[PDB]
């Protein structure tokens, strides 16, 4: 078959559940603290301790 | 437009009405011509108290005009949202920061399909509204995603490409003077261009054989503006060295000629003499150090001689600069 | 508009066949390895499983130095 056959490539199932929602959740974590630190240094901005 | 057929009342009810009085026995067309002719009579009354009424100076008909008459989720579009508002905006310090903002982004994408559909988009709109302030904000734009240790730019490298090497294109169509400089700045972005090849010709190879196919055809024909040659001629100086050493040596005096006849001719293509006057700065301060390389330095003048007088010996004192600065360590 | 996924160039009948190259190219039993040096030799109008193959081939020669 290494010669005169062929086959077909779907090659991407990537359905493991929970590894699923935690790459949606953990990347909407990441754009919350993006915008954070995007308005934060952009806007009025008051600090915790001095100079954060 | 419009079809006024004749109302015709009912000829069996108008039978009615006369056998109410009991008149006699009634053939059809006779009631017919009667509902005909009063219909006419009606509608001669009616035109007649339409014009006293639009003599009247009243849209309305009352009874007494007719009497008269009878006198016969969110947050990802919210980051989108902001972030190119702020790169459209002048902000500076917005700019920077939004600008190091993408750089030291941790996860994002599933934006980025968005992000470089918009960076295609907008480069189509200022290339149509020659707006540079906007093209060197979308190159560092672009220069930002590049600059993601996370962001796998693969698959979406197909939209930059054109978005970039169009902003290496323009058909001239700006302002003239500072915008050459300009030009020069969106060399700049041709920076980017071996800052993609670099990472992305891990192809079924393809990526660096597409662009140099396309700067030859850029570089060698005439027909070709100095927008295009001035841009293709930077995307191969940012290509590297053997670029340089292969693909620039063979016609470059063949096109240093044709700066000469942009030279000593007419004067009043200034936006041509100036572009070529950079072209020249091109070639001599990025095309030196393989020749100081290759040629050895002695010859200055025979150096001119063998590359078409004009570079040299700027060319072979470049050389010695070139030679100094490598002596500096 | 999402697009269909894609193939790749490989069959998945040729690429256990390759997977069968490599490790042979691992391959203790010194006969395996003529059999993967022969059949390497003697794969003409092979050439599409080139270069992913010697890409990291190379890429494994890297590693191993």
């Amino acid at each position: 078959x290494x010669x005169x056959x062929x086959x077909x490539x779907x090659x991407x199932x990537x359905x493991x559940y929970q590894v699923l929602r935690e790459k949606a959740a953990s990347q909407r974590r990441d754009v919350e603290r993006a915008l954070t630190r995007f308005m934060a240094k952009t806007g009025e901005t008051q600090s915790l301790f001095k100079d954060d | 437009k419009l079809k006024l057929s004749n109302t015709v009342l009912p000829s069996e009810s108008m039978k009615v009405v006369a056998e109410s009085m009991g008149i006699a026995q009634i053939q059809e067309e006779t009631c017919q011509l009667l509902t005909d002719e009063v219909s006419y009579r009606i509608k001669e009354i009616a035109q007649d108290a339409l014009k006293f009424m639009h003599m009247g100076k009243r849209q309305k008909l009352t009874t007494s005009d007719i009497d008269y008459a009878l006198k016969l989720s969110v947050e990802q579009q919210l980051y989108y949202k902001e972030i190119t508002e702020a790169c459209v905006g002048s902000c500076e310090a917005k700019r920077a920061e939004a600008l190091q903002s993408i750089a030291t982004d941790p996860g994002l994408y599933q934006m980025l399909p968005r992000f470089s559909t918009f960076i295609s988009e907008g480069v189509r709109v200022n290339v149509v509204q020659n707006n540079l302030a906007l093209l060197i904000y979308l190159m560092r734009m672009v220069k930002a995603l590049m600059d993601n240790p996370t962001l796998y730019l693969e698959k979406y490298v197909h939209e930059l490409i054109p978005a970039v090497m169009t902003c290496i294109v323009s058909r001239q169509l700006c302002l003239r003077p500072d915008v050459d400089n300009h030009w020069a700045l969106r060399d700049f972005a041709a920076r980017l261009v071996a800052q993609i090849c670099k990472h992305f010709s891990t192809t079924t190879n393809n990526i660096q054989s597409r662009i140099t196919k396309t700067f030859t055809k850029s570089w060698v024909d005439e027909k070709t503006p100095w927008t295009t040659r001035y841009g293709s001629i930077a995307g191969l100086a940012e290509l590297g060295h053997d670029v340089i050493k292969t693909l620039i040596l063979p016609r470059l005096q063949q096109e240093g000629e044709r700066i000469r006849s942009v030279l000593d001719g007419p004067v009043l293509s200034n936006i041509d003499r100036i572009g070529a006057d950079h072209v020249q700065s091109l070639l001599l301060k990025h095309c030196a150090p393989v020749l100081a390389k290759l040629r050895p330095p002695p010859d200055n003048q025979d150096a001119y001689r063998a590359e078409f007088g004009s570079l040299g010996p700027l060319l072979c004192s470049q050389v010695v600069k070139a030679r100094a600065q490598a002596a500096l360590q | 508009x999402x697009x269909x996924x894609x193939x790749x160039x490989x069959s998945v009948e040729q690429q256990l066949y390759y997977k069968e190259i490599t490790e042979a190219c691992v391959g203790s039993c010194e006969a395996k390895r003529a059999e993967a040096l022969q059949s390497i030799a003697t794969d003409p109008g092979l050439y599409q499983m080139l270069p992913r193959f010697s890409t990291f081939i190379s890429e494994g020669v890297r590693v191993n130095v």
